[PDB]
RNA sequence: AAGCGUUUACUUUGAAAAAAUUAGAGUGUUCAAAGCAGGCCGCCUGGAUACCGCAGCUAGGAAUAAUGGAAUAGGACCGCG
């Protein structure tokens, strides 16, 4: 197509395009509560967490660092956050 | 492309276009460097201190969250080290690979990528210099290289 | 590596225009090539455009009509005085009567024609006919 | 074109490509002068008015032209907003 | 009186008003801690679109960041006092000139023009932030500044919109446009 | 009105830059190549002007391209002992 506009996407053909080559830059990784089965407090671990996270008081841990998103121990809830 | 590849990959981290503090987040500024500093002094490079601040606590960038970066935290406190953390990597893999070949003389391979090791800290080296973070007589030692890792 | 972006936005604009396409993306934006694109305006060679902001080096979409033959950036900056402009427009443009060549003077960056009522030369940046 | 006098000194003004705005050639065989017919609103029977779409043949072998036809009719009002 | 003009003149009878309408407002109020380390710079008052006016009020920016945790309640406060008002909180800010070769230590890059303007409308939405940003440069020359504002406290500031471009037209001098994009946020 | 006040590169400006040659003004060597002569009934007159890179000097302009400032503050202004 000739006249395809380029200043106005729709959300669908924003979303696969890649991180850098969007319109304006966005990060596709997102912070979440990840609460323990255990006990009743709730941190907060980044969706690409990298790094062996552990609830503090050494109760358990929460995730495990894979290459891409983080994965979450059996049982562990989480719900991601916005601003 | 890469400095020493023939790769050319595009892999890298995306700033969001907002640069204000969350709203969820009520680390403050005041408490956020103590903790910066406690972490230091287990012994951690800035590289590895943000990393582990960003999935722990959510503080995404230090810069937006507190009023400058990591490292001129430090050096305003006085921990920075003696000298430049990428600097230091690329001395202390250098060291790795020279040990590896003493062992065995037959990997060509090897030290093919000694030179790109080397000439890549020649390289940083000469710019650190002309910033004035390095004194204007510090070389790089082979030999003595080992000695500071 | 990138060393001109002039360049890479003009030759960006002339391949968008000779396939006939309505918009294009000038992908890093500086002030010389918005600079540019405005004398390209009071012409009508182009329409208007647009300056995504992001934090860094911005983006530009431009309005792309069918009123453009060639735009070519000259490199490097060669220093032309009013003497040597008749010279210059004698090489690089097609007739007397139409195509501009934009050069960079202490007044602004500005058309041969209006740089030369004023009296005063400076480096060349480019043409568009 | 126009002298000092003002007269005009041109042969013949030469079409021009509704969806890309260049000269078509005297010897643009591929181009076409496409004519649509416009319908009485209450009762949708040709009037005998048109509205007329010329397209270059380069557009035409860029497989372009169908495109082009539909979105200059879409912006007359012959074809709905939606499409 | 809370005003402190800088250059140690007299303030005026209207922004004096607004002197004395904030400091019934810190005796009467919840605000008995926050208000007595705060401060007010100036006030004026603007004429904007329509028969219709609009007030703003400039703060120190060492305590402004301390009047935008309170800025919400406060104009609520305040707009029940003045009733046919739009009061935002905009910093008081110095824009040195730029060096020529005719003409002092070097200057920061927060006192340059680029930087005061962004930070100007950057704070006069409050509530709402910046998520992009678009100028538009129009046939005959001039510019066109679009500004796109978060879903999340859109309908606390839907009926201001008019208000902003009169206000930084006034301070500044640039046509802009305000508009809630449902695409991002 | 004396002087003072980031530095250049760049661009416009002004001076100074030998003639002859080249371009070019006037001028019927009978025309021309030339020459600097001639004209009017003692007088009237001409023997102009442009260019002369680069480097050096002078004053405006501040886009473009370099370079400098305050970051172990060994900082700028402001007054006191
Ligand atoms: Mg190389
Ligand atoms: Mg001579």
């Amino acid at each position: 197509p000739l006249a395809k506009d380029l200043l106005h996407p729709s959300p669908e053909e924003e979303k696969r395009k890649h991180k850098k080559k969007r319109l304006v830059q966005s990060p596709n990784s997102y912070f979440m509560d990840v609460k323990c089965p255990g006990c009743y407090k709730i941190t907060t671990v980044f969706s690409h967490a990298q790094t062996v996270v552990l609830c503090v008081g050494c109760s358990t841990v929460l995730c495990q660092p894979t290459g891409g998103k983080a994965r979450l121990t059996e049982g562990c809830s989480f719900r991601r956050k916005q601003h | 492309g890469r400095m020493h590849a023939p790769g050319k990959g595009l892999s890298q981290s995306a700033l969001p276009y907002r640069r204000s503090v969350p709203t969820w987040l009520k680390l403050t500024s005041d408490d956020v460097k103590e903790q910066i500093y406690k972490l230091a002094k287990k012994g951690l490079t800035p590289s590895q201190i943000g990393v582990i601040l960003r999935d722990s606590h959510g503080v995404a960038q230090v810069r937006f969250v507190t009023g400058n970066k990591i490292l001129r935290i430090l050096k305003s406190k006085g921990l920075a080290p003696d000298l430049p953390e990428d600097l230091y990597h690329l001395i202390k893999k250098a060291v790795a690979v020279r040990k590896h070949l003493e062992r065995n003389r037959k990997d060509k391979d090897a030290k093919f990528r000694l030179i790109l090791i080397e000439s890549r800290i020649h390289r940083l080296a000469r710019y650190y210099k002309t910033k004035r973070v390095l004194p204007p007589n510090w070389k790089y030692e082979s030999s003595t290289a080992s000695a500071l890792v | 590596v990138r060393m001109n972006v002039l360049a890479d936005a003009l030759k960006s604009i002339n391949n968008a225009e000779k396939r006939g396409k309505r918009q294009v993306l000038i992908r890093p934006c500086s002030k010389v090539i918005v600079r540019f694109l405005t004398v390209m305006m009071k012409h009508g060679y182009i329409g208007e455009f647009e300056i995504i902001d992001d934090h860094r080096a911005g983006k530009i979409v431009v309005n792309l009509t069918g009123r453009l033959n060639k735009c070519g950036v000259i490199s490097p900056r060669f220093d032309v005085q009013l003497k040597d402009l008749e010279k210059w427009q004698n090489n690089l443009l097609p007739s007397r009567q139409f195509g501009f060549i934009v050069l960079t003077t202490s007044a602004g960056i500005m058309d041969h024609e209006e740089a030369r009522r004023k009296h005063t030369g400076g480096k060349i940046l480019g043409f568009f006919f | 074109m126009q002298n000092d006098a003002g007269e005009f000194v041109d042969l013949y003004v030469p079409r021009k490509c509704s969806a890309s705005n260049r000269i078509i050639g005297a010897k643009d065989h591929a181009s076409i002068q496409m004519n649509v017919a416009e319908v009485d609103k209450v009762t949708g029977r040709f009037n005998g008015q048109f509205k007329t779409y010329a397209i270059c043949g380069a557009i035409r072998r860029m497989g372009e032209s169908d495109d082009s036809i539909l979105r200059l009719a879409k912006a007359d009002g012959i074809v709905s907003k939606n499409f | 009186a809370k005003i402190v003009k800088p250059n140690g003149e007299k303030p005026d009878e209207f922004e004096s008003g607004i002197s004395q309408a904030l400091l019934e407002l810190e005796m009467n109020s919840d605000l008995k801690a926050q208000l007595r380390e705060l401060n007010i710079t100036a006030a004026k008052e603007i004429e904007v679109g329509g028969g219709r006016k609009a007030i703003i009020i400039f703060v120190p920016v060492p305590q402004l960041k301390s009047f935008q945790k309170i800025q919400v309640r406060l104009v609520r406060e305040l707009e029940k006092k003045f009733s046919g008002k739009h009061v935002v909180f905009i910093a008081q800010r110095r824009i040195l000139p730029k060096p020529t070769r005719k003409s002092k230590q070097k200057r920061p890059r927060s006192r340059t023009l680029t930087a005061v303007h962004d930070a100007i409308l950057e704070d006069l939405v409050f509530p709402s932030e910046i998520v992009g940003k678009r100028i538009r440069v129009k046939l005959d020359g001039s510019r066109l500044i679009k500004v796109h504002l978060d879903k999340a406290q859109q309908n606390n500031v839907e009926h201001k919109v008019e208000t902003f471009s009169g206000v930084y037209k006034k301070l500044t001098g640039k046509d802009v446009n305000f508009e809630f994009p449902e695409f991002q946020l």
